[PDB]
């Protein structure tokens, strides 16, 4: 039985342009482990992005959490892109500084 | 007490590609203090919390060999239950356990566990009186045989109610750590106008540990507003976890609506309203 | 410290 993942896209700390932060995309609830994860910047791959080490959940399901720093600001958008066997094509989830 | 010492075990074939992906990863009171991952640039247990650097050299190789033994049984049981499952030798599949003892304030094993997954899906579980055990299904019956004849249910009720718990006491001691750590909750309500008339009140919770909350909106008191927005608690990526409930309500009537978020690192539950300015 | 797999 295969589980596609949930996805969050969201800022460590509440968004202040100018103020440097830190992006996740929160990847979770999936099986099985293999994924795919990239944080983008205007529509392009952010390069200094790090994970956590895989885990796993009571449910038997993967997590994970993929961040790199980011300064914020009024027109930068951000957005996470997440592939998995689950997806017919990857699932690209926006930041929305307010969620 | 209580406190808990589990180990979560990941074994997954990718045939094709080389040997099974197999991995160790130990939590004292859910927090991972210990890994071992077949695919790190040197395949070795390795500490994941400060506490556990005292542990010496043989410990350290020791639990390796372990784990080295434990993945070469994995690689036998991946194949095992391709037989089992009538499956391919081309398919990737997974096997995940989960073991370990929880430990009540006496002392004393409040429960033990060994449970065992395959490809995500419950296979086989040592029962609470860890005397007998329950099969998911027909392939697990055959495990659940051999096991039976093998005497397993008595070796691992003697891991989980003797080494389990001993070594618990001496990772405790180890990490400074009879208190359950804990981080209260940080509060606050966002204001978001809306077209007509409208406005989000988004009750947020920051920097807590661990993950477990609850966050409720009330009207007046006593009110079990059933139509919120809730994210799932998140990570925030420094250790600390988050979450968020919002409910739509009409312009002007916002400080009718309280908040309240409960939690274990809490006094006592916290209420809150959005503030005006 | 982990238990000894046993086998399916």
């Amino acid at each position: 039985i295969q589980r596609t993942p949930k996805i969050q896209v969201y800022s460590r700390h509440p968004a202040e342009n100018g103020k440097s932060n830190f992006l996740n995309c929160y990847v979770s609830g999936f099986h099985p482990s293999d994924i795919e994860v990239d944080l983008l910047k205007n529509g392009e791959r952010i390069e200094k992005v790090e994970h956590s080490d895989l885990s796993f959940s009571k449910d038997w399901s993967f997590y994970l959490l993929y961040y790199t720093e980011f300064t914020p600001t009024e027109k930068d958008e951000y957005a996470c892109r997440v592939n998995h066997v689950t997806l017919s094509q990857p699932k690209i989830v926006k930041w929305d500084r307010d969620m | 007490g209580p406190h808990s010492l589990r180990y979560f075990v990941t074994a997954v074939s990718r045939p094709g590609l080389g040997e099974p992906r197999y991995m160790e990863v130990g939590y004292v009171d859910d927090t991972e203090f210990v890994r071992f991952d077949s695919d790190a640039e040197n395949p070795r247990y390795e500490p994941r919390a400060r506490w556990m650097e005292q542990e010496g050299p043989e410990y350290w190789e020791r639990e390796t060999q372990k784990a080295k033994g434990n993945e070469q049984s994995f690689r036998v049981d991946l194949r095992t239950l391709l037989g089992y499952y009538n499956q391919s030798k081309g398919g990737s599949h997974t096997i995940q356990v989960i073991s370990g003892c929880e430990v009540g304030s006496d002392g004393r094993l409040l429960r033990g566990y060994q449970q065992y997954a395959y490809d995500g899906r419950d296979y086989i579980a040592l029962n609470e009186d860890l005397k007998t055990w329950t099969a998911a299904d027909m392939a697990a019956l055959i495990t659940k045989h051999k096991w039976e004849q093998a005497g397993e249910a008595e070796r691992l009720r003697a891991y989980l109610e003797g080494t389990c718990v001993e070594w618990l006491r001496r990772y405790l001691k180890n990490g400074n750590a009879t208190l359950l750590r804990t981080d209260s909750p940080k509060a606050h309500v966002t204001h978001h106008s809306r077209p007509e008339d409208k406005v989000t009140l988004r009750c947020w919770a920051l920097g807590f540990y661990p993950a477990d909350i609850t966050l409720t909106w009330q009207l007046n008191g006593e009110e079990l507003i059933q139509d919120m927005e809730l994210v799932e608690t998140r990570p925030a990526g420094d250790g600390t976890f988050q979450k968020w409930a919002s409910v739509v309500v009409p312009l002007g009537k916002e400080q009718y609506y309280t908040c309240h978020v409960y939690h274990q690192g809490l006094p006592e539950p916290l209420t809150l309203r959005w503030e005006p300015c | 410290a982990i238990v000894n797999y046993a086998n399916l």
